[PDB]
């Protein structure tokens, strides 16, 4: 396993970054963090690894609102509701946020284009390979 | 047709609605009888949990005597069935159900729309 | 498939991505899950197998509606409900959460589009080939 | 006739995918089966055939609303009805869940997308051919 | 589901259309009880500081006396929970809540739609 | 961040260019402060630094809404409302602020446009290399 | 630091070009001149730098709102109220100005296109450069 007191780093800096998420559980946090890890490289950053980690599983959780309540969500990840209203009491519509332009879904929340810029200033955008001999 | 779609969506519904910590209940008294003599007691209760949905508050005004009552009415669903005279225990307040109103195009109907009315006056 | 512990494995991690699936019996994830192993190659992961397992798994039941069947239902699967309302109680409108113009059919869900971007991490989604001898 | 157990694996296999179907009697089933099985190869898959005929047999039986009720499907399969309420009780409205762009027939349904993914896995979607002599 | 947003939107939506000039107070009276003679005061007032908006004015027409008095309608927050007689001071002059109407499907009602009536006559 | 003065120059610049900071706690403030001078290079600047650190600090907070969670918010980050409104007493209809075709993601908040403007005026926009020996 | 009398004659000015800005504190406007001076150039123009500053520094401030109200501002820079009524008193709808069609930021404020139309008239808007030996 990756180490444990950067792990607990990472967790720490996502939730002071985002404090509506002091009220999840840990846990659920943990596993998020130690799935998200299997994408970023360690050399490539070496000094911000906390805050790309951190970054990348804050993208990877607000995506389509795949985070969601543990036991309050129903079994409905395939719809979503646009409005809805009581009678004589109150109403309220949605709608989409971002509205992404490149089907990149790096470039789809703020969070993944952070990153992004992240990684561009550090290592770059870039796959330049010939074969070997 | 097919109206256990529309039951299912009722209750998803109703559901959407409703907050999981008012306390509910559901008194349903019967089975009275008088002596040869003419005067007893019904000694039965029958009182069941219950949740749901309640909109459009009103305040009830006599004759400026100053009361303070209040009456609503609730969305509901479609187990144990509401009758037209039982009683609906909310937040310590009871009322009486004046009127159904099952939301009906058949039998077995898939809510019910009831009118209370606070106890006493 | 090849033992009962990397079953359990994907079934748990499934269930610790997606909290609601707890209450869900555990022999549909069975089933789901050991159709999902189809298409995975552990060739390639050997080492995340089970995440990405996990995460076909939940794409592939959440693709538009499959595992939106309990004991009851009806054929609703041709046709999506767009809005419903009591006369005069209350009403709700829903929507599809994502449109899909690309048509590549896996970037469908958040799961797909994160299952892809690890395919290209673990092993890259090109094809090249030759004719042999 | 093709075998029989392997057909009851087939009609099960497809139960336990989709809870929905067990109240639809039996033999119903077993049409639909028998027809799809006029589909599929046997030595392109010959592991998962029954994987793979259940889906195809689910993706026909799901394609437009193919599969009906037994009597209570009124005699129009033409027309469908985009909403309807009744006066002061209740109301709804509909709409199309997929929205097909290419016109293959085959990405129209998620069973026919899980089918086509796991054809083109198992052995392609290339005929490439030549006169012989 | 979530009615902590409801209660968000709905405490920004009253903090749009109000003024935090306007001097506005909350009384309550409590806990009173006679004399062995049948005759005592209540030696309480609690006033409590409250803000909020008010829409629709309405004068008061009796007989034609020429008494000149108004009422209104308000909108209040979730806060210092509003009863069905309490006093509301309104820029130097007092009305009762004849009327609490809170806006609610939930415990702990989101908001109130109290109506005012002038004191005295 | 190499000490403390120029911290502080950079939360009191923060804070009288938009005085709405001055309410909020500052240790927040600090964490967007030292993850947002992550992308900004002294030797460029090396005498607006406080100034660029501020600007780039703002923009990044106010790209689409990551500051808006205060120590109580739900996971709205998914969605966007559009109207609420009671029943019959007030209503209230929202939107976006600025339209961002371009996709450069810098051209999303004001205070972007003008670190980018910043940024060409102390060294252009440009990047021109060779290969070297 | 510019000249004094030139920092109080460039204020003076603006407060003289919009009268509305009488009433903000004279802090503030210090502080945004100070900002804005980081941007126009000296040889270009030589005789009107007050009046290219303060057109500057004014189209900085109202370039989208950037300058808000001192508290009765709320803490939302990313959303727009774009109409707003109570039930029976009064209605109130809302709109854009420009609607720019180059995104050059520039062409964005009437400020803005006074300062380019005495750039272009003054100096130019062009930059031929050859290499130096």
């Amino acid at each position: 396993i990756m180490n444990q007191e950067t792990l607990i780093a990472a967790v720490e800096q996502m939730r002071k970054l985002v404090p509506a998420l002091r009220k999840v559980p840990d846990e659920t946090l943990y596993a998020w963090v130690e799935m998200a890890e299997l994408f970023v490289c360690q050399k490539t950053f070496k000094d911000a690894y906390v805050k790309a980690i951190a970054l990348y599983a804050l993208h990877l959780a607000f995506l389509d609102g795949a985070l969601k309540g543990e036991d309050e969500d129903l079994e409905s990840y395939s719809r979503r509701v646009t409005s809805f209203s009581l009678s004589g009491e109150f109403s309220q519509t949605f709608g989409e946020v971002t509205k992404n332009q490149s089907g990149n879904m790096m470039l789809s929340t703020p969070w993944g284009k952070m990153f992004e810029q992240l990684k561009a200033r550090r290592r770059g955008r870039f796959a330049l390979m010939t074969g070997l001999r | 047709m097919n109206y256990s779609q529309i039951e299912r969506m009722a209750r998803k519904g109703v559901a959407f609605f409703t907050d999981p910590s008012r306390p509910m209940n559901l008194i349903k008294q019967g089975e009275y009888g008088y002596d040869e003599n003419g005067f007893e007691i019904p000694p039965m209760e029958q009182v069941i949990p219950i949740s749901g949905a309640t909109r459009r508050p009103n305040a009830r005004e006599i004759d400026g005597e100053t009361i303070r009552a209040s009456d609503i009415l609730g969305i509901f669903n479609n187990d144990h069935e509401i009758n037209e005279g039982d009683y609906i225990e909310i937040d310590g307040i009871r009322h009486v159900v004046v009127d159904a109103r099952p939301v009906q195009a058949s039998l077995e109907p898939v809510a019910y729309r009831p009118v209370l009315r606070r106890v006493s006056v």
